[PDB]
DNA sequence: TTTTTTTT
């Protein structure tokens, strides 16, 4: 028979279940596992779900079969199979790949498709199981859990270029001219003493041609431990977790990643020279399967159905920050940041990004702080940091080793970035982040360091009027009391005032004490949300139109007239492109001006803006 | 030994190919063997490599050699190599020796070009390892040349037999057994460096392009090896295409001279380090010899805007097409691009030819598209944040590399090209006096850490400052309204101070102009050159060397004089008639005329009056 | 030397 050494896990056994578990496992089997009987949708489970998988994957031809624990655990004969997974992962997926191999050639054979049997045979399919078991704290773990997959969840701190993996290794006689290849077996190469030839059998002389050799390619990932698994007493680990096969480079820096993958732990030579090794080991962890953080026709109903509702706009602006009282304008900035605009790359003048900045200048206590935390939470790539605990060198790039470590900003390119209490951050790193802003891109010069960098992200910045409560005597520049250049750079700036409003305060107190009634406390899910915005980001395509572009001109003639900087026109432009986004257009609309028009003065409160003295009048302000 | 019957068969459909392709273009598609003829044209020159097209050994033999040799090119090397030995032998027999004493076995180097296609460095993957490719990126750090050792000869120091044409691996080898049977010496192989032949060999790096994988993250770097002919054949810090094979490189230092394979090194692990071996390199990135270098189409362009008149403006007018406005910044832009006659005085006095202009403006000028414009379209261009930049980065730097070295800084990064800083404002003060005296001397010195090198350092640079607060107070003064020393303000040619304008007009203008711009995008814009019709001519009047006249000299003096009086000196000095000069010069570049204008005196007078305001 | 938090 064929048992696993130690285990008595038969593989035999083993095969025959996870067969019968790869046909005539209906995804029924998953559901009624998951109950949920009253979502049993009869196509969906009475189908074989992995059949219907492992003919949609030789349709597309890939090699690779991502699973989840519950199937497992639904199939009566792979029930077992699950904890022998769980115990000893590595001979337990070498077999299942192997049986997921022939499985797939009895379906080509079976099915008499014309297809390359061959391909499937030199198709290597392997199978990524996720889901193995309840995501663990990382600083839990000990050593007995060694040799078992191990669901972990974190940030990815860095990865290292992908490194030569040797995968077999080649030989040649130096007499004879005679060759062998030596597969690696266990990460070592056991050389043969003498000619695979009898006839030269010349010791020594078969010599390792690294060239000819076989190489394969690994990468390692430094992975933070999140903080909600770390506790308050000590600084979040890592691990740096090495990613082979396609897997590798398949992520970046600064993602939330969940990743499932055996637990591993060698020795590390004490001397380099000897063979000693010390005693205690160096552990990593080999990623099967990896888990970061398709819009079904279904999910595009929903999302054209939610653009049909006329109160998208301000139903998405409440949604985005449900708990937050009032503040609808801000919301909905904030909101059209998130969609942010069209990044019209033109061939030549450069790149033209549609991005949104906003920043929040205001008394305190507005819960500012907490509308970045909310936002840091919602935007899949966020960075939140505060200017005091940040330094331009951290922010956007930091010189090691000679190597660069990305900054806060680098680790936003491409998405929403979070800096609190950015008036208290230092004017020289307000400066640092002025260019990098402006041109979306960080630019380096220094000694044997001298490039640029992508840095297209959006900054939701928070601030504090020089005066700790915004003086209506001090003019609203004077108020904020930030860069022109900076000030302008900005797209949009909220204007937060507490003003005291006897029947505001009420509600205000009402919601807050409705709050605390319930121990655990419409708006959209946050994950349909999420999903609606992604899906008008990459389909949807706001171009400029006729009409719109007219009232931009004359908007910006007006503001101009009454300072209109250009980047006001461009700020307005992108706005009007990211408000009909929302709306799902990909055709601006004189309306989305209008809209964006609208708001720009509501942020700067341009109502209740004194015409002169660059003031505004707290009764009018919220009247 | 091995018979490698497949190794031969490439071999022999090599030679085949090299013999016998018999395809040629001259003629139309009359055959010429062109491989046989550059087997005629190395007989003539005698050279050592041979430059082969992918693409012809691709329509050769449908391709299958293509394919062979582009996997197994490592394994299918020496073959390749013999059967061109054996080509050569065929029709070149005096070349298969290196051709006095005996001439020893000439080396070809088969540098295969025009490949299919360019992987990026990211597209680097280990199951292309050995494979024939090519890789394009700038090269941000190279070697000086150094005699590899390809073929080692050793004598016996028992016997005195004398070992040759051993191939060395990645470590210094050495013969194990005696060739003598009667001796037996295991080591003391004295190696006979004369009988020993020696290849050129430099180390490249290369770092990955803006628009290659810019998405979040740092671009990522290659080490690639030039061999043969192809050593110094490219020069640093410029976008090539390097094709070649993939070579795994082992750690020496494992090899004797995560863990690594072992049990072989023996009990020693090994670690190897991934690289490229170019076999060819490509860079991508006088006035009568200048047209020379042109087609017969290119002259006849070039002829036919020379006849312009109107061409001036239009050139002016191409300068930052995206740009609106500030045409006489462009007009600084396209005089500063042409530079001007640069000369020593009979006393030895260098008087620079190159101009520097300065831009004072307020946030959203575009300055910063200003920069983007002018860096991106001149050649030897850097651009950089004064805000955030070394002195050293920014000139020179001294780094230790087996050792005390030094490192190039943007002035060395473009010198005798633009030189683009931005954010100038918030450049360190200290870093802007290196400059100045970098500048003014037209010459970077490191003196500290030991060394005393120095580098010619002469360029151009276009200084971009905003005015102290955010805005030019109109009240103050150049020389107050900006955060600058004076003398280097002395030493600025030219000072584009932008201002805001509340023209109702104007605005609409703009406005409309953006949201075009945005509209049609690239439909928008439509200069009257093309960029590269306007570096061919720019490139031209480079070639022209104006020449003062006596009506010239004379309007010069008189405008000179003017300018001290309309001062009346803050800004007004000796420097000022040295770039007037200079200015005249460069307008006569753009004229195209070796002579120098009054009239040309003229528009360089309304230029300066103008930076004056 | 160069870059670099951090304290002095
Ligand atoms: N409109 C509001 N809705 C809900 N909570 C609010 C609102 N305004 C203020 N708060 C609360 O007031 C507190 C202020 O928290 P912060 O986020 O620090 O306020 P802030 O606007 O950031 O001003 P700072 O941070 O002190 S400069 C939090 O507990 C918020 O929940
Ligand atoms: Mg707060
Ligand atoms: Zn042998
Ligand atoms: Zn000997």
């Amino acid at each position: 028979l064929r048992i696993i050494w130690g285990t008595n896990v038969s593989i035999q056994e083993c095969t025959t279940n996870f067969r019968n578990f790869l046909m005539s496992f209906k995804y029924k089997f998953r559901k009624i596992l998951d109950e949920r009987e009253e979502f049993i949708n009869n196509t969906t489970d009475e189908e074989l779900y992995y059949i219907k998988q492992l003919n949609e994957m030789r349709e597309l031809g890939t090699s690779n079969l991502n699973l989840d624990a519950r199937n497992l655990l639904a199939y009566k004969q792979t029930e077992d199979l699950y904890h022998q997974l769980l115990n000893y992962p590595q001979e337990v997926i070498s077999i299942m790949d192997q049986t997921i191999k022939d499985c797939m050639v009895s379906l080509i054979v079976d099915n008499n498709l014309d297809y390359d049997l061959d391909e499937i045979e030199t198709k290597f399919y392997k199978v990524r199981p996720y889901n193995v078991g309840s995501c663990k704290g990382m600083r839990e773990l000990n050593p007995n859990d060694i040799d078992k997959l191990i669901n972990l969840k974190g940030l990815v701190l860095r990865s290292t270029p992908v490194i030569p993996d040797m995968k077999v290794a080649f030989f040649k006689c130096n007499v004879c001219d005679h060759t062998m290849a030596v597969e690696i077996d266990r990460g070592v190469i056991q050389e043969p003493a003498r000619c695979e030839r009898i006839d030269c059998n010349e010791p020594n002389s078969m010599s390792l041609i690294h060239n000819r050799c076989s190489f394969a390619d690994k990468q390692v990932i430094k992975l933070q431990e999140t903080p909600d698994f770390v506790p308050d007493g000590q600084t979040p680990h890592s691990i740096s977790l090495c990613v082979y096969d396609e897997l590798v480079d398949s992520c970046r820096a600064g993602d939330r990643i969940e990743v499932t993958g055996t637990f591993r732990s060698i020795p590390i030579r004490a001397n380099s020279r000897q063979r000693v090794l010390k005693s205690l080991y160096k552990t990593y962890v080999d990623v099967v399967h990896v888990k970061k953080v398709q819009i079904t026709d279904q999910d595009l109903a929903k999302i054209r159905e939610v653009a049909a509702r006329e109160d998208l706009y301000s139903l998405l602006a409440r949604s985005i920050a449900p708990s937050i009282y009032e503040l609808e304008d801000v919301k909905k900035g904030i909101l059209l940041q998130l969609f942010g605009g069209t990044n019209k790359t033109f061939t030549k003048g450069g790149r033209y990004r549609g991005d949104i900045n906003i920043l929040l200048c205001g008394d305190p206590s507005t819960s500012k702080s907490q509308i970045l935390q909310y936002v840091h939470k919602i935007t899949p790539r966020g960075v939140y940091t505060s200017g005091k605990g940040s330094s331009a060198v951290g922010l956007t790039a930091y010189i090691t080793r000679l190597v660069l470590e990305s900054g806060a900003l680098v680790l936003s390119d491409g998405g929403v970035c979070c800096i609190d209490e950015f008036d208290k951050m230092s004017d020289s790193t307000r400066s640092v982040l002025h260019e990098v802003m402006e041109q979306q891109t960080i630019s380096i010069a220094k000694a044997g360091i001298i490039t640029t960098l992508n840095a297209r992200s959006s900054i939701l910045a928070s601030a504090n009027p020089i005066g700790s409560r915004y003086n209506p005597n001090l003019p609203v520049t004077e108020n904020i009391d930030l860069p022109p250049p900076l000030l302008s750079r900005f797209d949009l700036v909220y204007l937060v005032l507490d003003k005291v409003d006897e029947k505001n305060d009420r509600e205000l107190a009402k919601h807050l004490t409705n709050l605390y009634l319930e121990d655990k406390p419409d708006v959209l899910p946050v994950e349909f949300l999420t999903m609606y915005i992604s899906y008008a980001k990459e389909h949807i395509h706001p171009i400029i139109t006729e009409a719109a572009k007219t009232e931009l001109v004359r908007a910006y003639v007006g503001m101009r007239k009454m300072t209109a900087t250009t980047r006001q026109l461009e700020s307005m432009i992108r706005l009007a492109e990211a408000h009909a986004k929302m709306k799902l257009k990909n055709v601006v609309e004189l309306e989305d001006v209008q809209e964006a028009v609208r708001l720009i003065r509501s942020a700067i409160k341009d109502y209740a803006t004194d015409p002169k003295t660059g003031k505004i009048d707290m009764n009018l302000v919220q009247t | 030994k091995v018979d490698d019957v497949t190794g031969e068969k490439v071999r022999e459909a090599f030679e085949q190919f090299l013999e016998d392709f018999s395809v040629q273009s001259t003629d139309t598609g009359e055959v010429e063997k062109v491989y046989r003829a550059q087997i005629e044209f190395m007989k003539i020159y005698d050279l050592n490599t041979i430059y082969i097209d992918y693409q012809h050994l691709s329509m050769r033999e449908n391709g299958a050699l293509a394919m062979a040799i582009s996997e197994q090119y490592y394994r299918f090397l020496p073959f390749l190599q013999k059967g061109l030995r054996r080509v050569v032998r065929k029709y070149a027999p005096e070349l298969l020796n290196t051709s006095s004493p005996e001439q020893t076995e000439r080396v070809f180097q088969i540098s295969f070009f025009n490949l299919p296609t360019v992987h990026r460095i990211r597209d680097i993957r280990s199951e292309k390892i050995g494979s024939l490719l090519s890789i394009s990126g700038t090269v941000t750090r190279t070697s000086e040349v150094r005699p590899e050792l390809y073929k080692a000869s050793f004598t016996c120091d028992m016997c005195r037999a004398i070992v040759d044409n051993v191939e060395q691996s990645f470590k210094y080898t050495e013969p194990t057994f005696c060739p003598n049977p009667s001796c037996e010496n295991r080591a003391f192989w004295t190696l006979n460096v004369t009988r020993s032949r020696f290849l050129d060999w430099q180390k490249v790096r290369i770092q990955e392009n803006a628009n290659e994988i810019p998405t979040g993250s740092m671009p990522r770097t290659l080490d690639v090896i030039l061999r043969g002919d192809s050593v110094e054949r490219a020069k640093p810090g410029d976008r090539c295409k390097f094709t070649g094979v993939e070579i795994v490189v082992p750690d020496v230092t494992q090899l004797g001279l995560n863990s690594g394979v072992t049990g072989l090194l023996g009990v020693r692990d090994l670690t190897y380090k991934i690289s490229f071996l170019a076999c060819h390199v490509i860079s991508i990135g006088d006035q009568e010899v200048f047209l020379n270098s042109l087609s017969s189409d290119e002259i006849n362009e070039l002829k036919e805007m020379v006849k312009d008149e109107h061409i001036y403006d239009k050139l002016v007018r191409s300068i930052a097409p995206a740009v609106f406005g500030h045409e006489a910044v462009k007009k600084g832009i396209l005089l500063q691009m042409l530079g001007g006659v640069h000369k020593s005085t009979v006393e030895g006095i260098k008087l620079r030819g190159d101009i520097n202009i300065c831009v004072v403006g307020d946030p959203s000028t575009s300055k910063s598209q200003f920069l983007k414009y002018v860096v991106g379209f001149a050649p030897r261009s850097v651009y950089t944040s004064g805000k955030a930049s070394s002195a050293a980065g920014l000139t020179a730097a001294v780094v230790r590399d087996e050792d005390y070295t030094i490192e190039a800084g943007a002035l060395m990064l473009a010198d005798n090209g633009i030189c683009c800083i931005d954010e100038f404002d918030k450049m360190d003060i200290s870093d802007q006096v290196a400059i100045h005296e970098a500048m003014e001397q037209q010459t970077i010195s490191i003196a500290k850490a030991g060394i005393h090198a120095t580098l010619n350092a002469r360029t151009s640079i276009l200084a971009a400052a905003n005015p102290v607060g955010g805005r030019y107070n109109r009240k103050l003064s150049l020389r107050g309204n900006l955060n600058m020393t004076a003398p280097i303000m002395s030493r600025f040619d030219l000072f584009f101070v932008i201002l805001d304008d509340c023209n109702e007009k104007i605005d609409t203008e703009l406005a409309s102009h953006i949201v075009d711009l945005h509209m049609k995008r690239d439909e928008a814009i439509e200069p009257p050159f093309s960029a590269e019709q306007l570096r061919r001519y720019i490139k031209y009047a480079r070639t022209f060397k104006p020449i003062l006249t006596k009506e010239a000299r004379s309007y010069l003096v008189e405008k000179y004089k003017e300018l001290r009086k309309d001062d009346a000196s803050y800004r007004i000095t000796v420097r000022q008639l040295e770039s007037m000069i200079r200015l005249s010069e460069a307008i006569a570049r753009a004229n195209c005329v070796d002579e120098i204008t009054p009239s040309f005196i003229a528009e360089a007078y309304d230029l300066l009056r103008q930076s004056i305001i």
